[PDB]
RNA sequence: CGCUGCUGCAGUUGAAACGCCCGUAGUUGGCCCCCCGCCGCCACGAGGAAACGGGAGCGCUCCAGGCAGGCCCGUUGGCCC
RNA sequence: CAUCCGGUCGAUCCUGCCGGAGCGCGACGCUCUCCCCAAGGACGAAGCCAUGCAUGCCCGCUCACCCGGGACGCGGCGGACGGCUCAGGACAACGGUUGCACCCCCCGCGGCGGUCCCUGCUAGCCGGACACCGCUGGCAACCCGGCGCCAAGACGUGCGCGCACGGGCGCGCGCCCCGCGGGCGAGCAGCGUGACGCAGCGACGGCCCGCCCGGGCUUCCGGGGCAUCACCCGGUCGGCGCGGUCGCGGCGCGCCGAGGGCCCGACGCCUGGCGGAGAAUCAGGGUUCGACUCCGGAGAGCGGGCCUGCGAGACGGCCCGCAC
RNA sequence: ACCUCGGGAAAAGGAGUGGCUCUGACGGCGCCGGGUCAGAACUGGAACGGACGCGGGGAUCCCGACUGUUUACUAGAAAC
């Protein structure tokens, strides 16, 4: 199937390598499999939170997240943690086509519902930056885990000069 | 900050650090690696981030380390290392003058010219060709010819 | 493998079917002979449902030596006696490294 | 080549076994133990070669399937079984009792000890880690994991364990001025005590020992071994790891032939 | 077979000095500082499979072999590559 | 273990080759008293195959019958080793030297054995559900269909003790550096807390960890010939973010940059090219060969693809295309 | 291939192309213009330069090098 070894690739100088051997179990490589998020929860309930197995090599189960809807998304500063429903995913820096689609990887910003975290609007002087989100019931978070192998989509909610960087690349639209 | 397509912060330190009280917590990783070596103070005090710098990265120096001639820096990031050796052949009891360009990687810390001696330390494959870190820099006067040196 | 389809066809040499219904018309030979079941229940549990008890048991069908099937899934005195050993090994384990576990960290407290 | 290998070639099968190059294709693979291929001998060659209680391999099973052989106090009755340096391999019914150490040579020998040097056998910690909870722990050479060791014994201590109640009696450090048997490598046997601790950070320590004759022999520190502070505290074969040099050994081989 | 030449070949005429000059890569560079760092260098160690090739000792009747044997270094099977 | 000698001339001295003379290790001819040792369809057909055999063993589960003789079946482990061959493959394979603070592992050895719930326990011990089996068939053969009985240390669940506890998260070193340390050469490990998740194993207790053994890569140096092959490569060379793997990595993709390798021979081609430990011959220096015994690689007509397992891209496993 | 090194050459041959829904680039910023060039989904009887406009090509041989010019009203040629 798939090879990750490095017989197939070209020398440093660009020379053509020889097959001296046909491929390998060990240097197996699978097809990836983007976790959709589920945003359509209202539309229909087919479409459950589905979660496989694979058998690895040394049978090392890896739990493959192939549809999501929540993840433990926490608050670092304030030490507020919460299990989140993921509303969106709002810019990937690999490529734009994985926002679309919305796939779930690591290091894609979330938005994330703010239902659970409405209680920190109580407590003043707690970053007014995540303060103003969560009164507008979406805060922007990223993705920390990775979905593939994990199977989980836990995160942290984007603060300081980071939460700046991806605002001010969403801030047109 | 918009060319970036995406934000390179330290790993090590979180981005909730950056708010008030700056002094309470460390904001940058200098780790030091040992090997009678020493984490510069560019690295200590640099705005550079760098995931496969030795001195503020996570990569770990181990194994070989060698010295050698820097042949170009410039590729980004990275440079090619002339290590020079002499082989020996028993038939005729002369010796052949080699050459071997290894592959390093540049921390953004250090500044090299084509010339400057190198020291570089085994490291987990970074790339392809890169399995080594520059962890001290010597510099040459540039007018400096060749010179065949064994490092 | 090469299989016929779940579909009745006129190639079909053989057909496989069972009776499910019955009332009137009883077969010839279908319904004329009861067949007895050639093992009896040799479950302890599916004996003791046979005669609607619920480590009695024992007592089983005999078939002419009288062959009995060996009873099984019947908690013997010796099987209880071995639960509750091996429960209680269990509970020594875990006794003997919670008193290790105090007495390491006091001897780590005394040199600091 | 697929998977684990079950076979070893006699001509592949260490030296220090001595297995004859006629004797067969093959040469015992011992199973997996306490003591790793290169540093342990299997209990066929220790019984079936050495002591020649059994004449074929199948009486070797025949005697071993019985418990008679006792290795380290257990009845250990695999064939292959791995004896190495420090197990205690005793016979019961033949009233024998022997300790494995290594000779001059550097092959093992059986040596003849007491009911009281029975009791005890020496381990050395090769490592000290945090494993199942945090827990301390401590590796032996022969492949023992202790939990909750003292907290003053460090790495390349040697310990001596109770072997009936598995505890540690005492633990020797590993210091200057201490007996060392250098187990594996080219001085192998040799008895002395440590004269340096040469560091060479990033590689290998290097042990140099002096012996009693006053011949110093310098070896990595993973081979050295401390038997005790100043004196064995275990039996030491009879040459006492003083080695002898090779014309002092042909003068040993003349003289035995001589009394025939 | 010093008829491939490292040891160690030949080029006036037998085969063979490029018509000449500059010149980079390459190879090669006088003398000089005792006492220092890097190099090569030589010595000696570690550590890394045997078999083989040696090679200790042993009369398979000799021998090519083999690791035997004999009341014996803790009998051996050392040691080297 | 430092040797020459015959042949250009009318004669001579040379250069220079030719031929002899020694050994090997195969073929061939001829001949053979006996014993010991011993290679043996490798050599431009990795062409092709008739026949037999080369992988079984066990009894946890017997109301098969010989009474426990136990047939079979189910369950377990082994069949991934070993045996064979050298086609492919020329910064590869291989050999010495490294690292894994980037990893995986059956057996065995030695440790360790606290497992939230709601519902819902039977734990003096729970279900159902098949195989053999019996009954009835199709079938040239191969192959199996239906119905019915009935078991496992098998299977499906589950009685567990909130220092409950698998995974992965978020947070918790610094103040120029280096000097106690669970541990290092090195900030590594472990855990404390906040959430998530609810893994395994417990129906004749194993998750788990060290060791071992094998593997995966990886560091340096060595690693054919040809210039009537001098310029070559564009995932090619780096960076960044994901994915994927046992894991690292252009391994893969998206994006950015233009690198990378070369007369110390890059690249291309060619190889009646496995490599090494070794072997032949020999003063010394050398030359030639490395199918074969031991070691590592590779492959079972040729390409692929897969399942099971701890490990096989397995061919005395399966699926497919081609050739037969 | 050949060549007068300019050509041959659109050589020979292949592949894509519609509509929608987006995403990049690129100037003059607060603003405010651009209409090109990429890339991705999703769709459609297996459709797209959907009309129109718009080379068939290759190997030869003879002759005249060529662009030109000519018998208006039968020869455009190798003739001039």
């Amino acid at each position: 199937g798939i090879t990750h070894d490095k017989m197939y690739k070209r020398s440093k100088t660009g020379a053509v390598q020889g097959k001296w051997h046909k491929k390998r179990k060990y240097n197996l490589g699978r097809q990836p499999a983007n976790t959709k998020l589920i945003v359509k929860v209202t539309s229909k309930k087919n479409e459950g939170q589905k979660i496989s197995t694979i058998r690895c090599r040394g049978g090392n189960i890896k739990r493959r997240a192939l549809r999501l809807s929540h993840g433990s998304f926490a608050w670092g500063s304030a030490d507020i943690s919460h299990k989140a429903r993921i509303l969106q995913v709002v810019y990937n820096s690999t490529s734009n086509e994985l926002v679309r689609t919305n796939t779930l990887v690591k290091g894609c910003v979330v938005q994330i519902d703010s239902a659970p975290f409405k209680s920190a609007l109580s407590n003043d002087t707690l970053d007014k930056e995540i303060l103003d989100q969560i009164r507008g019931d979406h805060i922007l978070a990223r993705i920390s885990s990775r979905p593939g192998q994990v199977g989980t989509a836990d995160g942290y909610i984007l603060e300081g000069p980071e939460l700046l960087f991806y605002q001010k690349k969403l801030a047109p639209k | 900050n918009q060319h970036e397509r995406a934000y390179h912060k330290q790993s090590q330190i979180f981005q909730g650090r950056f708010l008030r009280k700056d002094n309470a917590r460390c904001l940058r990783f200098y780790k030091s690696i040992g090997m009678g070596y020493h984490t510069p103070i560019t690295a200590i005090n640099g705005t550079y981030i760098d995931k496969k710098c030795p001195f503020t990265g996570n990569v770990s120096i181990r194994g070989r380390i060698l010295r050698g001639v820097v042949h170009s820096a410039k590729m980004q990031r990275s440079i090619i290392v002339r290590r020079d050796y002499l082989h020996f052949v028993q038939k005729y009891k002369r010796y052949e003058r080699r050459h071997k360009h290894v592959a390093a990687h540049l921390s953004p810390c250090f500044r090299v010219k084509e010339g400057d001696i190198v020291t570089i330390g085994e490291c987990r494959p970074l790339s392809k060709t890169i399995r080594f870190n520059v962890i001290k820099v010597e510099p040459v006067s540039e007018a400096a010819k060749k010179r065949f040196s064994p490092f | 493998k090469s299989i016929r389809g779940c579909i009745v066809g006129p190639d079909l040499h053989a057909l496989s079917v069972v009776l499910v219904d019955a009332g009137d018309k009883t077969l010839p030979g279908l319904t004329d002979v009861v067949v007895p079941k050639r093992l009896v229940p040799k479950r302890a549990s599916k004996i003791r449902r046979l005669f609607g008890l619920p480590p009695k048991d024992q007592m089983l069908v005999c078939e002419l030596k009288l062959k009995y099937p060996k009873v099984q899934r019947v908690v013997t005195d010796e099987k209880y006696a071995r639960k509750q050993r091996v429960i209680a090994e269990k509970k020594e384990i875990m006794r003997k490294s919670l008193q290790q576990l105090e007495e390491y960290k006091a001897l780590l407290s005394r040199m600091g | 080549a697929r998977g684990v290998r079950k076979h070893l070639k006699r001509l592949n099968a260490p030296k220090h076994w001595l297995l004859d190059k006629m004797g067969g294709i093959w040469a015992p693979r011992p199973t997996n133990g306490p003591h790793g291929l290169r540093e342990c001998i299997p209990l066929i060659l220790i019984l079936r070669n050495r002591l020649h209680y059994a004449n074929t391999y199948a009486e070797t099973s025949m005697i071993l399937q019985d418990k008679n052989v006792l290795i380290d106090g257990k009845p250990r009755t695999d064939p292959t079984f791995p004896v190495g340096f420090m197990d205690v391999f005793e016979i019961p019914k033949v009233h024998k009792t022997f300790r494995v150490l290594y000779d001059v040579k550097g092959r093992f020998t059986l040596v003849p000890i007491q009911s009281n040097e029975a009791g005890f056998k020496l381990c050395r910690v090769q490592k000290i880690f945090l494993g199942d909870k945090g827990m301390p722990y401590l590796s032996t050479h022969d492949a023992r994991t202790i939990r909750f060791p003292h907290p003053d014994i460090k790495t390349n201590d040697t310990i001596k364990i109770n072997l009936k109640t598995g505890k540690i009696d005492e633990w020797y450090k590993f210091d200057i001025g201490k007996i060392v048997m250098v187990t594996g490598g080219r001085n192998c046997g040799r008895i002395g005590t440590i004269q340096a601790i040469d560091k060479h950070m990033g590689s290998y320590t290097m042990i140099r020992m002096k012996d009693t004759e006053g011949t110093e022999f310098l070896t990595r520190l993973c081979n050295v071994f401390v038997i005790g502070n100043d004196s064995p505290a275990v039996a030491i074969p009879t040459t006492k790891g003083i080695r002898p040099d090779i014309i002092k050994n042909r003068e040993l081989r003349l003289r035995s032939i001589a009394k025939r």
